[PDB]
């Protein structure tokens, strides 16, 4: 949903990718 | 010709999210060891916490299988929240050390059964320690474990699907490349009874879906959020 | 030798149900336009007819070469387990596609919302599908009752005693069903792999089924049948 | 079980058939 949409339509980044783990485990 | 180089793009795949049992420093605990209750909290926590992190390293997976990224984003993602339990389980399965009786997450956590079960796994322990063993006899390598998990991810029996048939003109190369890979490393009829084990994962996987029901009762709070996206209806 | 295995586990499907082409239909207009909980009298005949389909499953299943050489204990183990894989998967080969309905041993010919009604519930879709993926596979009664006697001759299975001699039964029956498909239909490619992912679904929409049996109970005016009950949990 | 046995140890004759499918339905 909004998370999962996120990770997908993801330019890569490690910043980008910390930040969605963190909403991701809350 | 296609089918030799798509193996090692599904094995590389793997082998970037997902490090092996291989080169893992295992870390173990003493609390909630012995005795069996019907959840423990601290274990709980860093359950949850491995597996939304394993789910996001699902989603890395599945966007370098080939094919996989040229599908709607609805099917991506109707996709990965149908296949999401069966990878996890999958990949804990072949991180199962034998003489130990222990599974080892992605951080090194090594746990026994009764630890298994206090974590939230519970009444399903059993159901994954077994199949965890019926996976040592097919020697599996890492092209092997990867090309399982695409197969159950890319498959277009799934429901909600907008192009279930392109989903399926994709899962039939990797089927081809896995029948191919066994009959070359070398039980001599080792395909069928691969996708056999493919049966025993969703059987146990569909359980799991109502153990998520059954742990949101016993469970301190609420899911963390993405776990709770994954598996919703 | 293959050739007699063949022989014998499509007499063994013949002798215990009846094509579609033997049964004259009958169809009910209750219960027939709006979705209910649960249809008292739908289910009453479904129950019925269930129980009555168990029954040939364990005759099918004693027809199976070396399956009566297993323990009583393991036979009631594969039969309690196979359960709702073959039911299901017997009352999916008998879906008529330009009717959308499904036709049992009986002739009862049910719709989707029927099917809905008598108890399947949140089942139907999952069913309907799948019966509808079974479609493109073109099966005949063989390769029906060679499915029905893969499901049912699981060396996988939880609480079996000898489960090599049952994986020593199975192999015998997945290589049957591959040259079968060999010698059927040249044309498709890989259609025995795909007949096993059709095992893999059979095995998601029952242990589903498991979890639609408690909720049945809570709703039905009064308690299960026996046999159900007993190959239940 | 108790049914299912029965089922499995069938002397297989259309009576016991009969009896089994009755206590099978209740
Ligand atoms: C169905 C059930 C009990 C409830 C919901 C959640 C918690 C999603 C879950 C997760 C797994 C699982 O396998 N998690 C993994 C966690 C970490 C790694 C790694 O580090 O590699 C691998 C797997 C199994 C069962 C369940
Ligand atoms: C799990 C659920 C919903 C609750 C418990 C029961 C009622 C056992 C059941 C039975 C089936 C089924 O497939 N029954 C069949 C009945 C008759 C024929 C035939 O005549 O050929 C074929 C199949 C499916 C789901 C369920």
């Amino acid at each position: 949903h909004k998370i999962l949409h996120r990770l997908l339509q993801d330019s890569s980044s490690p910043v980008d990718l910390a930040k969605l783990t963190a909403e991701a485990t809350g | 010709p296609e089918v030799g180089e798509l193996i090692e793009k599904v094995r590389k795949a793997h082998q970037e999210t997902f490090p092996a049992l291989c080169q893992l420093g295992k870390y173990t605990t003493n609390n909630s060891s012995e005795q069996r209750v019907s959840l423990d909290i601290d274990l709980w926590d860093k359950f949850s916490e491995l597996s939304t992190k394993c789910i996001i390293k699902t989603v890395e997976f599945a966007k370098q299988l080939p094919g996989f990224t040229t599908l709607t984003i609805a099917d991506q993602i109707t996709l990965l929240k149908a296949a999401c339990l069966d990878i996890l389980i999958l990949r804990i399965c072949t991180r199962y050390t034998p003489e130990q009786d222990t599974m080892t997450f992605s951080d090194g956590l090594t746990l026994n059964r009764t630890q298994m079960h206090n974590a939230g796994f519970g009444p399903l322990t059993d159901l994954v320690f077994a199949f965890a063993n019926q996976l040592l006899p097919l020697e599996m390598d890492d092209a092997e474990t990867g090309l399982l998990s695409a197969i159950c991810l890319i498959c277009g029996d799934r429901q909600d699907l907008e192009q279930p048939d392109r989903v399926d003109m994709l899962q039939e190369p990797l089927l081809e490349a896995l029948k191919v890979y066994v009959r070359k490393r070398r039980r001599p009829h080792m395909f069928p009874k691969m996708l056999m084990k493919i049966t025993d994962l969703r059987s146990i996987s569909a359980k799991g879906a109502e153990r998520v029901i059954t742990l949101k009762m016993e469970i301190p709070g609420s899911m963390p959020p993405l776990i709770q996206e994954m598996l919703e209806n």
